[PDB]
């Protein structure tokens, strides 16, 4: 590894020696837009560098074209550069035509790349001195064999060693993309090693960790005890600030919407009870009647909801959920209270942030969309501070609206049975429908796909197949295709979790595009999301059917 | 040739005119199978680099239509030449709908 866990501080010191100045901006940070963990890490770094009065600039970027153009724009004055949320999986030097002899003097510049994706470019570490990254503890133990082959490959019977090295490199490659650690977690480890921990840093670390609950529950479960222990280690006065471990549930905005809607819109409850048809609603009404909460009482705001039932809700759930089999909905979460404002949970706050990112405020229209996205990112960033709450109530109401729209589209999809079951991978295309303009956002498409894959997993089928989802943008006449990984049921043991399910869609797309002159545009930081032509979708599809996945 | 055959048969028998009524019945199924084979071959060999020579749309002065799928214009011309009968319109419309069912289009679409 380049920078181990114990070396962070040392590297940090170097930054000061190259950036701490009186009247010169010598530090620029590029952030992976449309990502919560990157936003939390950027906030923590901004606070850190505002403490010691180190001048800096924050620049959001969306695509690799923007990254290349912005790097080409930069001047030689910038000694230190930060790249948070991307860059691990590709070789920057080849992309950025970096000449080490041009930057020898050594260490003319410094580029610190900080990413969480686990399959990363081996040459980027073992070949280059200018580029350096913060390892999470993977190179030391996992790559004890690949490095030997790379070092050896960097009298006629000696070709056996070359063949073995080539085979080892090939075996290391052709692996799916996954995430195994958190950027905010690494930054908080650095902060704990330095000695600048406090409540704001703990809150941001909690947000960054809990942003992965939907997709990387294994990482979340591996990392949770550290957060619990750290929170334990660290009169209602109008200036109090409380962080506690309160029971919480897999519910959609429980403390801001009625309990009926909370049960209605919850993805896990939907998957377990089939609420898209009438039998689901009948079962929900049976549930409510047997618990004993009146239907008129359960349809009121959580503030005015009955105090006694609010107190005994835990016992009611414990005694009633076993028959319906929802006993996996109860978990432990973090709750933050400040004075007389109210109570917010981490899940609710991250859903509000995600929805505020989603909604707020040919090539030219694509550029306009991308600048709208970066403006939404900045507005979401501004919403972080405690002095603004009209930028969070709006986010909560927009989250409610977006979840309603997603539910309305998913029920129609499941009615129409558009999910075609092929031999290898499932496929569905949203050819026509209402409010299809909302799905031009990749994060909204991922939300819809997450709900669909949860619904598919919560069935009796014994086939784990990748799912392909596509949409339409009639103005551009292009399909937005995103590949989705299969997921195990949330109520499963750890023995069948030897390795998380990988994603081969990026490899398949790149191979097809490199062997066939298709009219696509692969520039998103997510390598499994592409834009394809309406006329070019199908042939491409058959190609993907005929290619080794 | 089919039209000549049916007119000769009608004359030998003795806005409707039975001279032509019933001429598409001779070649409907072979036409359907040929269109299916053409569609499959076009689907397979459209994005190949060396096979892109024969799919290049010619340009000629006075042209103003920008089109993508050549098979659609092939079948559109083959149906519009049929649609000049003005007496067997229902049969031609049914054949046109059946041909359009090979594509994932509908009867009254603008693209058709």
């Amino acid at each position: 590894m380049y920078y181990g866990i114990s070396q962070f501080s040392e590297a940090y010191n170097k930054i000061l020696r190259n950036s701490s100045s009186h009247s010169s901006c010598q530090l620029v940070i590029f952030v992976s837009c449309l990502n919560i963990d990157a936003l939390c890490a950027t906030k923590m770094l901004s606070l850190l560098f505002k403490k010691q009065l180190v001048q800096s600039q924050i620049v959001p970027i969306f695509g690799y074209s923007e990254l290349r153009r912005h790097y080409s724009q930069l001047d030689d004055n910038i000694n230190s550069l930060l790249l948070v949320g991307f860059g691990g999986v590709i070789d920057l030097e080849a992309f950025l035509e970096i000449d080490p002899q041009e930057y020898v003097i050594s260490f003319r510049r410094d580029i610190y790349v900080l990413d969480a994706h686990r399959p990363w470019n081996l040459d980027n570490i073992f070949g280059s001195q200018i580029i350096q990254c913060f390892d999470d503890g993977t190179v030391d133990d996992t790559l004890g064999e690949q490095k030997e082959a790379y070092y050896k490959l960097l009298r006629k019977q000696r070709k056996k060693q070359i063949h073995e090295y080539e085979g080892v490199l090939e075996e290391y490659y052709s692996q799916g993309t996954t995430v195994v650690n958190s950027i905010s977690a690494q930054i908080y480890s650095l902060l704990s090693a330095i000695g600048e921990t406090n409540l704001s840093n703990l809150w941001l670390n909690i947000l960054g960790t809990t942003s992965l609950d939907i997709a990387y529950a294994q990482v979340y479960n591996r990392l949770y005890p550290l957060l619990q222990d750290e929170v334990k280690r660290l009169v209602k006065t109008p200036d109090t600030l409380t962080l506690n471990i309160q029971p919480d549930y897999y519910l959609f905005l429980l403390r801001h919407s009625s309990l009926y809607d909370s049960f209605y819109y919850s993805n896990y409850v939907n998957a377990k009870l089939s609420l898209w048809n009438e039998n689901g609603k009948k079962r929900l009404h049976k549930m409510f009647a047997r618990m004993g909460i009146p239907l008129s009482t359960a349809q009121e705001t959580w503030l005015y909801m009955d105090h006694s039932i609010k107190r005994e809700l835990g016992i009611i759930f414990d005694k009633n959920l076993d028959r319906y089999g929802l006993q996996d909905i109860i978990r432990d979460g973090f709750v933050r209270t400040l004075g007389y404002r109210g109570s917010i949970s981490a899940s609710e706050f991250v859903e509000a942030l995600t929805a505020l990112l989603e909604v707020g405020n040919s090539a030219q229209k694509l550029t306009n969309l991308r600048k709208r996205w970066v403006s939404n990112f900045w507005l979401s960033w501004d919403a972080l501070d405690d002095r603004k709450v009209e930028l969070l109530n709006r986010g909560i109401q927009l989250a409610q609206d977006l979840q309603r729209a997603i539910f309305n589209t998913g029920v129609a999809i499941l009615e129409k049975k558009l999910i075609k079951h092929l031999r290898i991978y499932r496929l569905c295309v949203l050819q026509d429908g209402p409010d299809l303009d909302l799905y031009r956002n990749p994060l909204t498409l991922l939300r819809l796909g997450n709900w669909l894959i949860e619904c598919c997993a919560e069935s009796e089928d014994k086939q784990l197949l990748p799912m392909v989802l596509a949409s339409i943008d009639e103005n551009t006449d292009t399909y937005l295709v995103a590949g989705l990984t299969p997921r195990y049921p949330r109520g499963l043991d750890t023995i069948h979790t030897k390795k998380p399910i990988l994603n081969n869609f990026s490899m398949a797309f790149q191979q097809i595009t490199a062997e066939t002159d298709a009219k696509v545009r692969i520039d998103n930081f997510e390598s499994s999301i592409i834009e394809i032509r309406r006329e070019d979708l199908s042939p491409f599809l058959e190609k993907l059917t005929l290619s080794g996945l | 040739d089919s039209m000549l055959k049916t007119k000769q048969s009608y004359l030998k028998l003795n806005s409707v005119e039975n001279s032509l009524n019933g001429f598409s019945h001779l070649f409907s199924k072979p036409l359907m199978k040929r269109v299916k084979k053409l569609f499959k071959n076009q689907q397979e060999f459209i994005l190949d680099p060396q096979y892109e020579a024969d799919y290049v749309i010619p340009v000629l002065p006075g042209s103003h239509l920008n089109v993508k799928n050549p098979l659609l214009e092939l079948v559109k011309s083959l149906c519009h030449v049929m649609l000049l009968s003005k007496s067997t319109i229902l049969e031609i419309r049914t054949l046109r709908k059946e041909l359009l069912k090979i594509f994932e289009l509908r009867e009254f679409a603008k693209v058709a």
